[PDB]
């Protein structure tokens, strides 16, 4: 029944060392200037986070290449099998079905 | 042989969980002894509650959750 | 058993007042992807004890569309903020 | 339902371990062949293992004599054979492949 | 066209190495007789238990003793 | 005495990340023609026990314009998964016999980027606001360079357990039948775990902008600590996969001796790369994943599907 | 409308993953495999409008094979048959 | 080329501990034998059988041929 | 350690949803899913099928939960806040929180109350209810993933994703 | 752009075939999943900020209407485990089934799916493609048919024409006037579906024809009712006579062939001793005609063609399959003794 006590040791040793390093000398008796100087070298920066298109398409493109490796995941379990002409010719399909999705998008990526 | 030593376990388990149930209470608004829940008289497999009844103390946990979370 | 009531109580993470409302529409698309795992789990508890041996490929395929579905829906939610900067579901122009 | 008694139980049970059962295990099944293969027809071809209790003892009683023969004739290479294969981890068969013929030096010949 | 397989391999020899491994991979299972042994090995690995049959008239083959010359040819692997 | 085994594995490895910071610079020093830490040791050897106490005396400020519950939760998840990943790993016996644990490595290596997305957001503005958004973007793209060619050896191993990964290599040292995959296995972990040539993560990263830019030495002491715990763990994972040692059941002592010598050698390379090569200028970093790394990885994937079939050499499971 | 192309030309598009007792790749059945094969034997040429009120026996036990509804109730009430008489004797059985 | 070898020799020992520790717990907790692994549910069935019949409550003590004579 | 380790997980999973089902300022919405996704995987990693649970970390929690947090910066980048520090969040948190206990309160804590609320009891060890054991094939759950019989299944789902890129190769 | 516009357009009808060719609830889930994936580009083409704020009001309405269907499958997965498309074995499932699917066909509840999309899409060209999504779930209610509660399927259908009728007398925008009376013609067919579920398809095949020929007439310039004035004396006066004929046919007047369904559909609704049910609906579609009269009072009476602009040039659009539509959508009432023995 240790899996599950194989990690709750590891996280309660993790959260131990945080509060002892951070929070315990955070109650110390120094002067502790609380003035708004804590931000470094970008003093005010009175703006909202602007949209960047070339850093959105990187999120979606990965997600659609991430799905069909989980289809591709039970290939070693698909070895000790019955009829294997089917198993080979279907395994080669998905990879090409992943490969074409490159080549269409490959004619327009952008400065990624 | 490993099959023929396993089926002998559950009939002992069914007998003790019935014979030490038939001596518990014989009420007139109670049970008949030897009945089944189903209409069809054919040997269906038993259940965890059939073998290990209302006991549920230690060894029943090692029976169910033994193979999972470890050797 | 009680392992199905919880979780069938947890299917009410649709709840339709919080399936399109209120604003910050990302909060509504959140529970659209979080309505899965109340279907991915509620299927997986039933195929697995009752040894079907074949229908357990269906929970694998249940993610594959709903990921591609929600990814499409997230593309358009940039387009509502590409024109504005804020999603804000109390945007309405085309009346009904 | 109706069950057989507490009698037709409590037979002479083979109380051995896992590796010593898997020790011989190979010479075992391929040479008895009357009580056990017919017991499968008593289980597959007709179900309800409450009817089929005779041949459950026919496979068991002959297996009692299988180990009783191997104790009297040749047990000196036997006990060291399942010694090394009990040196555990998956119980491989390629580790004690060297010491397998010292057990089978006479199993083909003596008995 | 015979220069096209030598004047793009001076510019981008990256995807050319991919097609060279994409090709010569679909082609070979139609070629060597090592395949269909890959299905022959994979057929005679017993997972389940062999249930027996019953004598009724036939008696085609394979009597009660297994080590008799009774069954088919799967003993070419030990010689392999 | 299972509980005495876990503490016998967390504690002797915090020295090996503290006695790597010292060998970080002695090895990097003789490349520059200069000695190691000369005066405090005597040979250096007592440097990190003095260089650790200073951090926990020095005042751990929190930034005034920061959030609260996110800023102090990412170093909890930093050391959590940096130390939990050491569990299912055989040497020669693992602590845990997972049925399928090779996949559990990616179940642990996936969530590490979900702290960088926190800490870049949790504290403050532009030198870690957008400057950490383009550090999540490089680490997500090097899983599909990783997960494919991790699967590309499993068609030859046979299954998902790690005990078969030592059994299949008793006569081969499997870097030979797959040496094109072994190249791109290296550069992936060289760029995913945020190291020196592909280095828009830490401190070479516009040379000013990092996720370390705001943590004072209280919470900062783990980030560095935890991070150095990944880099000796992809090295302990490469040398159980390609360059596999020999196991003898009667003598398990000679396993580890011949084993720890090998993971140390690959760990030298992460130091020995940094003293040669310059950076990659974020475009060309990702310009060589899609265009250049990726189509070869599918090519060998289709190669390693057919070749176990048309050899009649199916691995048994 | 239900065109049923796959009955004309003999490919199975799916048809195999439908019911609980169809193929079983290495022949490991379910927990209620014995009642599926028995119940489908009932209504084959029957047009299903008389099958709802004629067969009615081979379906009901099969519903009660799968959920074990009254089997768990006959078991639960034995916890109230005894187990108020914890202190009134009858341990039954003594270990083991 | 000299002083870097003590820097190695403290790190290098620090991974010789956990390999030798765990290998001498499983071999020590179960009495000079390796630890039984069980990947498949059939392989669990041998141990849980063996616990019922070995001597008291253990899967790591043997019965032997001489037990049943 | 108890027999009730499954039931004690699922109540957390129910309370994981009520965390983000109301209105938490969509960066703590990530802290409603990753909590629930692991706790939900704590349920599925019982019962035998471990491969089907460990994929929920890789493809859902590893794939979609980065992109769901890789946005909320490029859009919806207003000045952030925390839930429960406002009045509209706490008023809905407690509403199901009682019923999260009240459903548990009388489903079986009474003897049998009375006819309609006693058909499904809590426990005991019949939650798994899988005895007896099996064979050395797989769990299984293991020999289930097939590039055998299902071919019409894969030829759609492969091809349905291929138009998934071409729809998003445009508008953006 | 041109070739990929077919492959998007081709797979729309490939999504709906798998809905019909299926013996398995998993495949009918995939079937009109990918339709909701492959309509979203057709909404976009010219990128106007109403269209982007219209497809997103289209989108999540057909995400939940998808999502409740998979909930309805997994309930009767627990009950008897058969997955053939047939009766659903559970009244808690079939109730959740029918009023989930009532959003994709939109009935009278689940209301504003129909006007809020179809209005103001700058692609008014077509958007004849909203006849497939009325065709896929009707192919699902042909099988589920002997398992319903018989009250819900009528209460969504009695409300259908009573509120699809009133909704559009207050309109000018003729896309909404086509969007309305598209709930009404979904009211006549699912009021009948429990009673002899064929002679439902008769109403549907008529409804595809008469609506498809309405949009092709509209593709000269027509946007608004005031624009429907200014083409009688300008474009072609034969267009004014044609646009009269189809509307008066689609109102159900017995000299034309939109009276072909009702005339037959009351032959089935009574014969089942249900008389107060058709007499309500038959008198309800009467103020479904006051759309069409008062629309025909615009174009066919020369109502103010001002702002002198001459179209001295010919017309070259593509009026594809137009010459044969108002010759089977008007003149067929004598020639159908049995259309309901071909389709039966
Ligand atoms: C097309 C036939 C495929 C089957 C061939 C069977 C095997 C034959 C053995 C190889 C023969 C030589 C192959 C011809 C290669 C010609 C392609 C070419 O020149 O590229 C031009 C152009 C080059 O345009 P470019 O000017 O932008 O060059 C940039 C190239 N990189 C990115 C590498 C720097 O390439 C393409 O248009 C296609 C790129 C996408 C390729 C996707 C890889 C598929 C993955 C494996 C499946
Ligand atoms: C036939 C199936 C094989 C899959 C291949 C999929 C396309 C792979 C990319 C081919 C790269 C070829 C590059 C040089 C082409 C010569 C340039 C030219 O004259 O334009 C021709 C072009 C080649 O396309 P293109 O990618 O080179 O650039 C066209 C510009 N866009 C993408 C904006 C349309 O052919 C066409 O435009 C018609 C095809 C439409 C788009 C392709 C999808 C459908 C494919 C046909 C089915
Ligand atoms: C019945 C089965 C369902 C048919 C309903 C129509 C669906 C077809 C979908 C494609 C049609 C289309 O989009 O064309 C518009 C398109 C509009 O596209 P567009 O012109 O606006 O944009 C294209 C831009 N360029 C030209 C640059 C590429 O063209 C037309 O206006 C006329 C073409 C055909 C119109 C439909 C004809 C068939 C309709 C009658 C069916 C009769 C069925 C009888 C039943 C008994
Ligand atoms: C800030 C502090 C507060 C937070 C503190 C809590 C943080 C906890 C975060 C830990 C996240 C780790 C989750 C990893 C889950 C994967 C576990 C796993 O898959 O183990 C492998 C094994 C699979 O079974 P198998 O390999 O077949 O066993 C051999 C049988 N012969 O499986 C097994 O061996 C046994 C399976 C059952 C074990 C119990 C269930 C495991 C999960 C329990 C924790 C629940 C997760 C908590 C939410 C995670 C949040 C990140
Ligand atoms: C028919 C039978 C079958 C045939 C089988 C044949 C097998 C062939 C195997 C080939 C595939 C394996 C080789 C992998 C491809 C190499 C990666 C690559 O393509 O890099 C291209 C990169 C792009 O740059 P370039 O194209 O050169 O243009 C700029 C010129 N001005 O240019 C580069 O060179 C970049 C170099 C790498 C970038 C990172 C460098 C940082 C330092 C890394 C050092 C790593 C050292 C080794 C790793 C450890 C090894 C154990
Ligand atoms: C003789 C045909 C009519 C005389 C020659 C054509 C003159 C013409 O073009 O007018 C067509 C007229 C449409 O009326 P309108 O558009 O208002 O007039 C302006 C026309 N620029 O009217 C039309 O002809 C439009 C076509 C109406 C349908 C055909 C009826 C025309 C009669 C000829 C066919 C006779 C056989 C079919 C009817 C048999 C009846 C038993
Ligand atoms: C009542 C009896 C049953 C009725 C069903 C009969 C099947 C349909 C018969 C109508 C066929 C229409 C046709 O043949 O095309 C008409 C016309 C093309 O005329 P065309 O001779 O090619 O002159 C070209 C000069 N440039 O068309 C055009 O002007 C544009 C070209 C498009 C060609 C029409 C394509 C449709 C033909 C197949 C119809 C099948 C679907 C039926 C739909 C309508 C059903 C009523």
């Amino acid at each position: 029944m240790n899996l599950m006590l194989a990690l709750l040791t590891n996280f309660t040793l993790a959260t131990l060392l945080v509060i002892i390093a951070f929070w315990l000398p955070q109650l110390n008796v120094y002067s502790e200037k609380t003035s708004p100087y804590e931000c470094g070298f970008d003093p005010m920066g009175s703006a909202r986070l602007p949209f960047s298109m070339k850093f959105f398409l990187v999120a979606i493109t990965f997600l659609l290449f991430d799905l069909e490796i989980a289809l591709l995941l039970p290939l070693p379990w698909a070895s000790q099998t019955a009829n294997l002409n089917t198993m080979l010719t279907m395994a080669l399909f998905l990879i090409i079905l992943l490969a074409v999705s490159l080549a269409y998008e490959w004619t327009q990526k952008g400065l990624e | 042989l490993l099959q023929a030593e396993k089926d002998r376990r559950v009939l002992q388990m069914l007998r003790e969980n019935l014979e030490e149930e038939a001596t518990v209470m014989k009420d007139v608004p109670g049970w008949k002894v030897g009945e089944s829940v189903f209409h069809t008289t054919r040997w269906v497999t038993p259940m965890m509650g059939e073998l290990y009844g209302l006991r549920a103390s230690e060894e029943v946990l090692s029976a169910t959750y033994g193979f999972i979370w470890y050797t | 058993s009680m392992v199905y009531m919880n979780i069938m109580m947890a299917f009410t993470v649709s709840l339709v007042g919080l399936l399109m409302y209120r604003s910050h529409l990302m909060s509504s698309l959140l529970c659209l992807e979080g309505m899965m795992l109340s279907l991915f789990v509620m299927a997986a508890l039933t195929i697995l004890n009752s040894h079907f041996t074949l229908a357990s490929m269906m929970p694998i395929i249940l993610l594959v569309f709903a990921a591609c579905e929600a990814a499409l829906g997230l593309s358009l939610l940039v387009m509502v903020s590409n024109t504005y900067g804020t999603d804000y579901v109390q945007n309405l122009n085309l009346l009904q | 339902v109706e069950l057989p008694s507490l009698e037709d139980l409590k037979v002479q049970e083979v109380k051995v371990s896992s590796s010593v059962l898997k020790a011989a295990a190979h010479h075992y099944g391929a040479q008895c062949d009357k009580p056990n293969k017919e017991f499968m027809l008593c289980r597959w071809e007709e179900k309800d293992p409450r009817r089929c209790l005779e041949e459950g003892k026919l496979v068991n009683q002959c297996a009692l004599e299988f180990f009783r023969q191997i104790k009297r004739h040749c047990a000196e290479p036997f006990t060291e054979y399942w010694t090394c294969i009990d040196y555990s981890g998956l119980q491989l068969f390629r580790r004690c492949r060297k010491q397998q013929a010292q057990f089978d030096e006479c199993v083909l010949d003596k008995l | 066209v015979a220069a096209f397989l030598k004047n793009v391999w001076a510019k981008e020899p990256v995807l050319v190495a991919s097609f060279a491994i994409a090709g010569l991979a679909v082609i070979l299972p139609t070629l060597s007789p090592y395949t269909k042994y890959s299905l022959m090995i994979n057929r005679a690995t017993p997972y389940n238990y062999p249930v027996p049959l019953r004598d009724d008239g036939n008696m085609p083959d394979v009597p009660s003793h297994p080590q008799d010359p009774q069954g088919p040819s799967l003993e070419w692997l030990k010689r392999l | 005495m299972f509980m005495i085994n876990i503490l016998m594995l967390i504690i002797p490895i915090l020295l090996a990340v503290a006695f790597l910071t010292l060998v970080e610079r002695k090895v990097l020093g003789y490349m520059q023609l200069r000695k190691g830490p000369n005066v405090v040791g005597p040979y250096g050897l007592l440097q990190p026990i003095a260089d650790a106490i200073k951090l926990f005396i020095k005042e751990p400020l929190r930034p005034a314009t920061s959030s609260a519950s996110m800023f102090i939760l990412a170093p909890i998840m930093a050391l959590g998964l940096a130390l939990t990943m050491w569990i299912p790993l055989p040497m020669p016996y693992p602590l845990i016999n997972m049925n399928l644990g090779v996949l559990f490595m990616l179940a642990m290596s996936s969530l590490a980027v979900y702290s960088i997305l926190w800490s870049g957001w949790a504290s403050n503005s532009k030198y870690a606001l957008i400057g950490a958004l383009r550090a999540v973007a490089q680490t997500i793209s090097y899983e599909v360079t990783l997960a494919i060619i991790l699967l590309s050896v499993l068609l030859m191993s046979g299954s998902f357990t790690l005990s078969t990964l030592i059994t299949t290599q008793e006569q081969m040292w499997l870097i030979l039948p797959a040496w094109p995959l072994a190249m791109m296995w290296f550069i992936s972990t060289l760029a995913e775990t945020n190291r020196a040539p592909f280095d828009l993560t830490e401190g070479e990263s516009e040379l000013v902008s990092g996720f370390n830019v705001e943590y004072a030495a209280g919470p900062f002491a783990l980030f560095f600590m935890a991070e150095y715990a990944n880099i000796i763990m992809m090295n302990i994972f490469t040398a159980i996969l390609f360059l596999g040692t020999s196991h003898n059941p009667h003598m398990p002592e000679l396993y580890t001796i011949n084993f720890t010598i090998k993971s140390l050698l690959l760990t030298m390379s992460f130091l020995w790369i940094r003293a040669s090569y310059p950076r990659f200028r974020y475009d060309q970093l990702m310009h060589l994943l899609w265009k250049n790394f990726l189509p070869l990885t599918l090519a060998l994937c289709m190669w390693h599907v057919s070749l176990p079939i048309l050899t009649s050499g199916i691995p048994p499971q | 409308p239900f065109f049923d192309v796959q009955k004309r030309l003999g490919v199975d598009l799916d048809r195999w993953m439908t019911i609980q007792s169809a193929e079983q790749p290495h022949k490991i059945p379910s927990r209620c495999h014995a009642f599926e094969k028995e119940w489908i034997e009932c209504a084959h040429g029957i047009g299903s409008i008389r099958a709802e009120k004629e067969c009615k026996i081979e379906f009901e036990d099969f519903r009660e094979c799968l959920l074990r509804q009254k089997t768990m109730k006959r078991l639960h009430a034995i916890r109230r048959q005894r187990e108020k008489l914890i202190k009134e004797g009858k341990y039954t059985p003594p270990p083991h | 080329w000299f002083e870097v070898l003590p820097g190695i020799a403290v790190m290098g020992v620090c991974l010789f501990i956990p390999g030798m520790a765990t290998a001498r717990i499983h071999r020590f907790s179960n009495g000079g034998k390796e630890k039984r692994v069980a990947h498949y549910p059939y392989q669990w069935y041998l141990m849980e059988r063996d616990r019922r019949v070995s001597g008291v409550n253990r899967s790591y003590v043997s019965k032997g041929l001489e037990n049943i004579d | 350690m108890m027999l009730y380790i499954v039931f004690i997980l699922s109540v957390i999973f129910v309370m994981g949803f009520v965390g983000f089902s109301s209105k938490p300022s969509p960066i703590y919405g990530g802290l409603g899913l990753i909590v629930s996704g692991g706790v939900g995987c704590g349920i599925v990693l019982n019962f035998g099928g471990s491969f089907l649970g460990l994929m929920v970390f890789l493809i859902y929690l590893g794939g979609m939960m980065v992109v769901f947090g890789y946005t909320t910066a490029m859009a919806t980048e207003q000045y952030p806040e925390i839930w429960l520090s406002n009045k509209a969040v706490l008023g809905a948190f407690v509403t199901g929180l009682l019923m999260e206990f009240f459903m548990v309160y009388y489903v079986l804590k009474d003897k049998e109350v009375e006819v309609v609320f006693e058909f499904n009891g809590l426990g005991d060890w019949v939650i798994y209810d899988t005895g007896d054991s099996g064979f050395f094939s797989e769990e299984a759950m293991g020999i289930a993933a097939l590039y055998s019989y299902g071919t019409w299944l894969v030829i759609v789902t492969g091809w349905s994703l291929l138009i998934g890129v071409v729809v998003i190769m445009e508008i953006t | 752009n041109p070739i990929i516009f077919i492959i998007i357009l081709l797979t729309i009808m490939l999504g709906t075939i798998i809905v019909m060719i299926s013996s398995h609830w998993l495949l009918v889930w995939i079937g009109f999943e990918m339709n909701m994936l492959a309509i979203i580009p057709i909404m976009m083409k010219n990128h106007n900020p109403r269209a982007t704020e219209a497809s997103t009001k289209y989108f999540l309405t057909q995400s939940t209407a998808s999502m409740l269907l998979m909930m309805a499958v997994i309930i009767n997965l627990m009950f008897s485990g058969q997955w053939t498309v047939m009766k659903l074995f559970n009244p808690m499932a079939s109730m959740l089934m029918t009023m989930a699917l009532a959003m994709k066909l939109g009935m009278a509840p689940f209301h504003f799916w129909v006007p809020e999309v179809t209005q103001g899409i700058p692609l008014s060209s077509g958007l004849i493609l909203l006849t497939w999504q009325k065709l896929a779930p009707m192919s699902v209610l042909y099988q589920i048919f002997p398992s319903i509660n018989l009250n819900l399927i009528l209460t969504l259908s009695v409300l259908s024409i009573l509120i699809g009728g009133w909704g559009g007398l207050n309109q000018t925008q003729l896309r909404k006037i086509m969007a309305y009376s598209s709930i009404a013609h979904m009211g006549w067919m699912t009021a009948v579906l429990p009673y002899n579920p064929t002679m439902t398809l008769l109403n549907l095949i008529i409804y595809i024809i008469m609506t498809s020929t309405m949009f092709t007439m509209f593709m000269a310039n027509s946007t608004t009712t005031t624009l429907s004035l200014s083409h009688t004396w300008n474009k072609t006066p034969i267009m004014t006579v044609l646009i009269l004929a189809t509307l008066l046919s689609m109102g159900g007047l017995p000299p034309l062939s939109g009276f072909m369904p009702k005339w037959m559909i009351i032959q089935e609704m009574t014969k089942n001793n249900s008389i107060i049910l058709p007499t309500f609906m038959a008198i309800t579609a009467l103020l479904n005609l006051y759309f069409y009269m008062r629309l025909t009072y615009s174009t066919t009476l020369t109502m103010f063609p001002s702002t002198n602009n001459m179209k001295m040039k010919w017309q070259f659009p593509l009026m594809k399959k137009m010459t044969f539509l108002p010759t089977m959508v008007v003149l067929s009432t004598m020639m159908l003794p049995l259309t309901p023995m071909l389709s039966v």
